Parts: structure tokens; sequence; C-alpha cells
RNA sequence: CGGCUACCCACCCGACCCGUCUUGAAACACGGACCAAGGAGUCUAACACGUGCGCGAGUCGGGGGCUCGCACGAAAGCCGC
RNA sequence: GAGGGCGUGAAACCGUUAAGAGGUAAACGGGUGGGGUCCGCGCAGUCCGCCCGGAGGAUUCAACCCGGCGGCGGGUCCGG
């Protein structure tokens, strides 16, 4: 024997990308090229997402991808999302930003054009920014999944916050031992 | 892309002069594994059960 | 696909991943939710709480059509019409204001979220909420019941 | 003499006893095929001195000399002229080999059309009149 | 007799196979490497006249 | 039928064409546009094997 | 292609109704071909066969040139026994050969009145 | 929409004899039994290939024209050389070397030719 | 002349009969005379999680309707006031 | 070598022939040795592909140009 500590022989990683998209896989290949050949940490982290699966890549939003150009210092920035980019209900005004995403929604793409934007791909963005100058990678919300509000120590343990799978939300179901003290012991 | 001119041929093979222009559908993208996938379920679709 | 199945490959080996001490035969458990309060109170316990006692009133043939009351938001007030329609009526006309009415969108109860902007408008609903009627009150629109 | 491949070295296989199963011997029911035991006695999976041994990883061949006839080629099986033709630019280092349903009429047009192309074939004078 | 036979596609998948499958159709080297012989015909997807 | 990329089907009601990923996705004129090769390291094709 | 639903393509049910046809059903399976001569003459395809026709062999054993007539016809065993064409057994008995009626060139019929209304029938049919 | 077609190709096709052994093509249009990408005959824009000649005598020469596509009967043009060997070597190391048309797959183009020739002569 | 090998024999060394209840099996623990065929984690409904695809604040025709009668058509295509 | 439960005809088991062996019940793993069947080849005699200097022979292009169609490339983006 050598090794006296443990065998962890993979740490984490997805090499490949399991989805059998073949235009993905040529985005994998055309920007695992630029990540290993032009020294750019925003194609190595933009060919990790491109590495990362359908559901890590949650959808942007039109409002979201608004106000975070809002900020000071992206005026002419080019947001970059591995993802897609979707409509808002919620946004009344659209400004005159430039979008390098995958697959934007019909609503999404009319209301840019019609605000006088210019929405991208991979590719163009790739000729346009080997190095990815001039951009700002955006991500979305991933916690505010319905899956992952389920997701904690315990139900209601230290009343916990993290919402018991049941049928119906409402009266008779989960609602009277160790919700109330009246009815046995709360929590 | 682009969308080129076919020619209509006439029933000896010879070009004629009318051209028609290509639609798009020929230009839609190219998913063969969502064809494959397709494929699959309508292949299930189409099956009288079998014995029991 | 069977092919695809963790017993095609488990073929070969004999307990068949449940093991040989513990010998899982049929139900070693219960069936369903057999033992709710004496031996797995731990799991009825601690990942359902509430599921055991009477919780409050218990109303006789109740229906799910009398309390029948979808909630528009102000974010979701401005698309049931058409964006059209609120440009070529507040593009610098006159103080006239469209109608928004959620009655024939579906709707019937008006509640209240930020995002109204400075262009005023008349909204016919049966109920409202109070701050939906200050928001509209201030941003200058009009309140309007219907039955 | 026939066709003299390229340098090919000296090719071993690091055993080449093609593992018998155990108690294969005591028992005419069971192929002599292996079969990994999965007992909780058994002095085979314990890995006891003097008996058989495991088939394992390291009894792999070298990637130089794997799938490696003792003639120096590499064997492809073939049916018929396109599949023959197929092998008209690598000759020299992969070999024909005729499949076994294939009738002694179109197999000497195959043997033929091998030794115009200078295609070796592992079975040359079989199935003849 | 009552496993799940017959399996439900999206209609938007179903039209997607279909732009798919038309604009495969189109490329010479997909059909000449599916094995149609495309030797000696002419122009990809042929157009004939109302005649026939 | 199906439409283009401006229009919408005219015989159906609610369809179409889909996303397309990948534009202009000619990879061996992007890898060789000067654009992309102007902002390469070099060609770093040395082995450095084992030393004894 | 098989259109009408109410015919099988089953190969069981087909093999059932032909092996368990009824005679006058075995009498229309059992027809031969006529000569080119005597389909020119008559204008029709084949005919079924009977007891007084004359028959040229194109194919088995016997082939072509030997022009007999037919003595029995075993629609049991779907074979047509011919005078000219003969075997020997092991004690010199001698048998007739079992030959199939589609293998059958028929050069010489029986003329009849019904054959006649029968042939009428073919050619009116065949336009 | 070659790295498309090769997308599609490089499996699921009526070529591509994966059976027990290393993979071949056989392309009726192709200079190496390789299903590789730098060698294919029926994707690229610019494609070159050598056959045996029907008359029994001679190499014939088949390049892709790149003036038409999605055009299969005029896409490629055909040339039937019959020299001394060393002058068909020559000429398409000429046809190949003294034009932009595939600068890749040269020498593929010359053994193929070079066998054939060794193979058409006794 | 050369040849490893599912051929036979001899010699040196090691080597108890497999499967499982068990902390412990070669056991004076149990099943197994031998051989050929069959033979054991499937299917439905529901839930949860992960992954892949389509659309995306929307999504879904599984319920019906429309096409000319078609072998594959018990498929497929479409509905949208 | 299809002879009336008759296509194909394995294993368990039996009979004969050929080879080998036999006091530690038979059988097995590692290592060799001996014998036998069989395989590839000629066993003091088996290598090829290229270039160049030598010896005879028959040919026609290639070196340069005229004649010819077909393909590559780019400029006036010339005519459209
Ligand atoms: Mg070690
Ligand atoms: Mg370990
Ligand atoms: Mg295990
Ligand atoms: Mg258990
Ligand atoms: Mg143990
Ligand atoms: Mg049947
Ligand atoms: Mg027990
Ligand atoms: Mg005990
Ligand atoms: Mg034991
Ligand atoms: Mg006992
Ligand atoms: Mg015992
Ligand atoms: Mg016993
Ligand atoms: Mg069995
Ligand atoms: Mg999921
Ligand atoms: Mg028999
Ligand atoms: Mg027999
Ligand atoms: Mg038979
Ligand atoms: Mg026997
Ligand atoms: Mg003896």
């Amino acid at each position: 024997g050598v090794d006296i500590r443990h065998n962890k022989d993979r740490k984490v990683r997805r090499k490949e990308p399991k989805s059998q998209d073949i235009y993905l896989r040529l985005l994998v290949k055309l920007y695992r090229f630029l990540a290993r050949r032009t020294n750019s940490t925003f194609n190595q982290v933009v060919l990790k997402r491109l590495f990362m699966s359908r559901t890590n890549r949650p959808p942007l939003s039109l409002s979201r991808m608004i106000r975070k150009m809002k900020l000071p210092g992206r005026e002419n920035k080019t947001a970059v999302v591995v993802g897609t980019i979707t409509d808002d209900v919620r946004v009344q005004e659209v400004p005159k930003l430039k979008v390098c995403a995958l697959r934007v929604t019909s609503r999404a793409r009319s209301r840019i054009l019609r605000a006088g934007g210019k929405i991208l791909t991979f590719d163009q963005l790739a000729l346009d920014s080997p190095k990815g100058c001039g951009t700002v990678l955006l991500s979305g919300p991933r916690k505010g999944r319905e899956v992952y509000r389920h997701f904690g120590k315990a139900p209601g343990t230290p009343h916990s916050h993290t919402k018991p799978y049941v049928r119906s939300k409402g009266r008779k179901f989960e609602r009277a031992r160790g919700r109330r003290a009246s009815r046995g012991y709360k929590n | 892309c682009a969308r080129p001119l076919i020619s209509v041929y006439s029933e000896k093979g010879e070009s004629s002069g009318k051209n028609v222009t290509l639609p798009a559908v020929f230009k839609a993208p190219i998913r063969p594994d969502i064809v494959n996938f397709v494929h699959t379920n309508l292949r299930k679709n189409n099956r009288q059960p079998y014995a029991v | 696909p069977s092919r695809l199945r963790k017993t095609r490959k488990l073929r070969g080996h004999v307990s068949h991943g449940h093991g040989r001490i513990g010998k899982h035969r049929k139900h070693p458990g219960g069936r369903g939710n057999a033992g709710g309060l004496h031996h797995h109170r731990i799991n009825f316990d601690k990942y359902h709480p509430g599921y055991f006692g009477k919780v409050g009133m218990k109303h006789y043939h109740l229906k799910r059509n009398q309390s029948f009351c979808p909630t528009v938001n102000l974010d979701k007030l401005w698309t049931l019409v058409s964006e059209q329609t609120r440009v070529n009526a507040a593009k610098n006309k006159t103080g006239a204001a469209p109608i928004i009415d959620v009655v024939r969108s579906g709707y019937y109860k008006v509640l209240g979220k930020g995002k109204l902007p400075k262009q005023p408008v008349i909204v016919k609903a049966k109920f409202f909420s109070r701050r939906a009627e200050e928001k509209i009150k201030s941003v200058g629109g009009a309140c309007v019941l219907v039955a | 003499a026939a066709l003299r491949p390229l340098v090919k070295p000296k090719i071993v296989k690091k055993r080449t006893k093609k593992f018998i199963r155990h108690q294969s011997d005591r028992y005419v029911k069971i192929k002599r095929n292996w079969r990994k035991p999965r007992g909780i006695d058994n002095r085979v999976r314990r890995r006891f001195k003097g008996q058989i041994l495991m088939p394992n990883i390291g009894y792999g061949s070298n990637k130089k000399t794997k799938h490696m006839l003792p003639s120096g080629f590499r064997k492809f099986l073939v049916h018929n002229v396109k599949e023959l033709e197929v092998l008209l630019m690598c000759n020299k280092s992969y070999c024909a080999e005729i499949a076994h349903n294939v009738s002694s009429k179109n197999r000497k047009a195959i043997v033929e059309r091998a030794a115009q192309l200078a295609i070796r074939v592992t079975n040359p004078n079989a199935r003849l009149r | 007799t009552w496993r799940r036979w017959h399996r439900r596609v999206n209609t938007t998948q179903k039209r997607y196979a279909i732009c798919s499958a038309l604009a495969a159709s189109a490329l010479p080297a997909l059909v000449m490497s599916k094995g149609h012989r495309i030797e000696e015909v002419p122009e990809l997807p042929l157009v004939v006249e109302d005649k026939v | 039928l199906y439409g283009t990329w401006r229009k919408a089907a005219s015989l159906k009601s609610n369809y179409n064409l889909p996303m397309h990923k990948m534009i202009n996705t000619d990879l061996s004129r992007i890898l060789k546009s000067p654009e992309i090769q102007r902002a390469l390291r070099a060609p770093r094709k040395k082995i450095h094997r084992r030393v004894l | 292609m098989k259109f009408n639903p109410f015919v099988t393509s089953d190969r069981s049910k087909n093999r059932k109704r032909h092996f368990n046809a009824p005679s006058h059903i075995r009498r229309k399976i059992m027809s031969s071909p006529l000569s080119k001569e005597l389909r020119q003459k008559y204008n029709v395809r084949s005919m079924p066969i009977r007891k007084d026709d004359e028959v040229q062999v194109v194919r088995g054993h016997y082939k072509g040139q030997q022009i007999g007539k037919v003595v029995q016809v075993y629609r049991k065993k779907y074979v047509i026994y011919i005078e000219r064409v003969q075997r020997e057994k092991a004690n010199g008995t001698t048998v007739h050969v079992g030959i199939h009626p589609s293998k059958v060139v028929i050069t010489r019929l029986k003329l009849d009145k019904d054959r006649k209304k029968i042939l009428e029938r073919k050619a009116k049919s065949r336009q | 929409s070659a790295h498309l077609q090769w997308m599609v190709v490089r499996n699921c096709s009526s070529f591509l004899i994966k059976r027990n052994k290393q993979t071949y093509s056989t392309e009726p249009n192709n200079l190496k039994a390789r299903n590789s990408f730098r060698y294919n005959g029926l994707i690229h824009r610019k494609t070159v290939g050598v056959e045996p000649a029907a008359d029994g005598k001679g190499v014939v020469v088949v390049i892709k024209r790149r003036s038409g596509q999605r055009k299969p009967a005029t896409s490629y043009v055909r040339t039937t050389i019959n020299k001394n060997a060393r002058a068909t070597l020559s000429s398409i190391r000429h046809m190949i070397r003294k034009n932009k048309y595939r600068p890749d797959l040269r020498m593929a183009a010359i053994r193929r030719a070079s066998a054939i020739l060794r193979s058409q002569k006794p």
C-alpha cells in the first residue's frame, strides 16, 4: 500500500455534455478551442456552462436582464447568457441593449427588435469577441425553483420553513398535530 | 440562410423556365436525435398491443 | 426499456440488490401507511407534521364554485388589453383613459403590486383591495365596481 | 514470403491459457466459459494459492500487439468484392478473411481479386474443388 | 392488456421533427449516406410540373 | 403551410419556425477566420516525453 | 395490393382454405394453361383440366414433346395422371407419376356443349 | 453546413462498417478507407477521388465542381488518365499542388493512385 | 523446421466441495446421482429526485370534431369564437 | 448416412477400435518435459519499394509552342 488516504478518484466533474444536441456539441467544440487557446477565463466559464445541464441553466428574465445592465458601467456592454432569455409580462420599456443568448423566446425577440436592440448567437458572439471583451455574463434565479423550496434540514422541527409534500394546500391536510399548540405538540 | 432558386423539371427531364424560390422549411434546423425520439414514440403509437 | 434496466445488470449477483442478511421477503414494515402512530412515528412525524387530528369547521356540501375569484395583479393589469391600444390611447392626445375590464379577461378581483406607470386607466372589477385602490388613486385612474 | 508486412515486434500475451471456470472439470453441465463466482466461501474468490486464477485487468496485452495474428496482420472479415476492395488502402497491415457462408464460386473470385490487389487472405486454399 | 402502449408526443415536437426531416432531405450528402442513388439525378428536391 | 422566419404559417394557427442555434455554422470558416486566429496564443506542438 | 378487407392475407387461413377446399373449389384450383396456338384460337388464358384432355409436360423429370392423354384426376392429392408418363416399381409393375396440373400445358381440349358455354363466358369476360 | 453533415453522417448512415474491428466507410467517392473528417468525398464542398477506369487501362479521377451545389448530375467532373505511372503521378501532383483545390489529402490521392497502378499492371 | 494450444502422460510445489444462515464451514450444519429443456425483481396507477427535448408566464389535445372509401390508415395531419 | 413414431440427431450413459497411464480415491492451478493428431513452409536456396553508374530492344508523349473542351483562383463587381 501507498495511499493511506481514501480513494476519491473523480472529483465531481462532468467532462462531456450529456445532451445529444448537435448544435450544442458544435458550440462545445468551438468554445473548448477558445477556452484552451485564448487564455480567456470568460471562455472558460462559458465552456463550463455549456458543459452544465439543462436544469442548472435556469431561464433568464427580461426584467432582470434589463436591471443588470441598468447598473453604472454597463452602457455598451453585451449581456451574454448561457441559457434562455424569456419574456416578462411586468416590463413596459425596453432599452437599446444587445443580447447574446441561446434560444430567446418569440415574444422576447419581437419586443427586442421593436425596441431596436440586436440579438446574437454564440458563434456571432465568438466572431465579435474571441476573448470575450465588452461582455457581462449573466445567470438566473436558481433558488426560486419549486423543487428547492422543499429542501432543508427538516420540514418543521425548528419550524424549518421548508414546505412538506401534500396533495391539497389547505384545511384538513397536515394542519393538526405539530402545526398548532391546541392539538398535541407544536413543532 | 439564403433562399436559392430550384428549377421545375418537365416530364422529359429538361429544365423549364419556371423557377420557384426555395421555402424556409429546407433551411430549418436539423435535429436527427429529436427525429429519432418522435419517431420512436410514433412507432410505439403504431401497433396492436399483443397477446395476453 | 428492459435493456436499460438495473435487473439486466444485476444478473449473476445472488441476492439481487437486496442483501443476504436482511432478507427482504414480502412486506417487512407493513402495508401502505401502516403504523402511523405506533412504530413509524419518526417518519410520519419529522416528515409530515399535522397528519393526525381535526383542524376546524366542517362545511357540509362544499363546492369549489362559489369561492371562484381568480386574482389579477397590477403587473398583469396592463397586458389584458394590447399594447397598441394603450399606446394609441395615451399618445399625448387628451385626458381620456382606456377601460381595462378584467371580467372579460376572466378575472374577478384586482390585487395590489408595484410597477404601475403614470398613464391612468379605468379598471372594472367585482372586487378590489385597498392597496390596489390606493395605487389607482395615486396614478390617477378611476375605480368602477361591476356585478 | 507472401506479402511481408511492416515492423511487427515480438508479440506477447502475458499468459495464454484462456482461463477455465471453477469446477468445470467436476460437472459436465458447466461450460468452459469463465463466470465470476460470487460465493461467500469460495477459494477462487478468496484468491487462495494453488487454486485457479481469476481474469482481471492485469492480463491486458500491449496496445501495439493487440488483436495481432502471428503472421503480423490484423484480421477483417469479407463477404464480397466491395468489402474486399475497401482494404485497398491498408493492405500491408489489415488482412482479409472470407466468411463461412460464401460459396466456392464467389470465393474463387474474391481470392483472385485479393491476389490482384495484394491483400492477404487467411484462408486462400479452402473450400476448393 | 393494459400496458402503456401508445405514447403522446407534443405537437410542437411533431412539427419540429417534420421540419427537421424535410430540411435533411435537401442535403445531398445525407441522402447519399442513407443510400439512395443520386448519381445521374438532377438538382435537389425535384419539382415536377402540374401535368404529372 | 409553414412560413418563413418573417411571417407565421397561414394554414396552421399558431406555428412559427424554430429558433436557429448557430446561424452561420461553418466551423472551419470560423476557426480559420482572421478574427479568431488573431487572438490565439501560439501553436504548441512539442511533445516533451519521459526522460530516463 | 389487397384492398378489400373481406379476404385474407393470412398464411394459416389461406393454407387452411387451400388444403380443406371442397371439390368444386379444387376444380378451380387445378387449372392449367393452354398452348399458344390454342389460346390464340380461343382467346382465353387457362382452363380447368378434365379426364379427356391431351397434355404436354413442360417441367419435371419428363419434359417436352410427350403429348399424351390423362386418365385420372385425384383432386384429393392435387395430381393428374398421364397415360404416357410411366414409372416401373420394383416388381415390374408400371405406375403413373404424380404431376401437378399447374406445370401442365394443354394442347387439345375436350369438345362439349358445356365447355363451349364456359369458353364463351371466358371470351366474353376477357373482352 | 459541412460540419452538420459530418455530425449526422458519422453515425447512423448506410456506411461505417463497425463489425468487430476498425471502421470502414467504403464511401463510393473516397481516398482512404477510414471514416474520418479530413478524408471524405460526399460532405465537403471540394472533394477528390481516384477510381479504376471502366476500360481496364488507366485511372479515372473524380473531382467536385464546386461551382454548383445540390445538383449531383453536374457536381462531379471526371477525367481519364492513361500514362506510364510517373507522368500521371506528376499530373495528379500538379493538379492538386498548383491549384487551391484541396491542399489536404495530397498523399491520400497519390498513395491510392500508386497502389491501383501497381494492382492494375500484372 | 517451428507451434501456443479445450489431446494424453510424467515430474516439483501448492492445493479439503460447491451454494448460503452465521462472528465462524471442508465440516460429524443443510440442498445437490447425472444430463437436456423451462425457471425467479415484470406491468399498471400515484409521488419524489436526477437527466434529455419542445414551448416558455404560460403549457398540454389525452375529450370530441374535420379529410375521399384505401394494405401499412386502430397510424398520421388539422381545429383555436 | 430418409427403411413405416422414418427431418436435423448433442449431453448424461453404454459397446468397440486407436493412443497414453495406473499402489497414496479421482480431479485442479503454476512451471516445464515426452508422445500423438494437425497446421504453414522447404528445409546448408528464399525478402521487398525507390534513386543512380553499366548491356541490348521496341515505343510514344513529356521539355517549348500551335489546336481543343472541362474544372480552380481572384480584379473591373464590367452585362444582369
Ligand atoms: Mg501498490
Ligand atoms: Mg478501495
Ligand atoms: Mg455484489
Ligand atoms: Mg431490509
Ligand atoms: Mg466468509
Ligand atoms: Mg393466424
Ligand atoms: Mg434467519
Ligand atoms: Mg451458531
Ligand atoms: Mg461454505
Ligand atoms: Mg443433521
Ligand atoms: Mg453438508
Ligand atoms: Mg442429500
Ligand atoms: Mg435454460
Ligand atoms: Mg424533471
Ligand atoms: Mg429421423
Ligand atoms: Mg436426415
Ligand atoms: Mg424438409
Ligand atoms: Mg453420438
Ligand atoms: Mg488400450
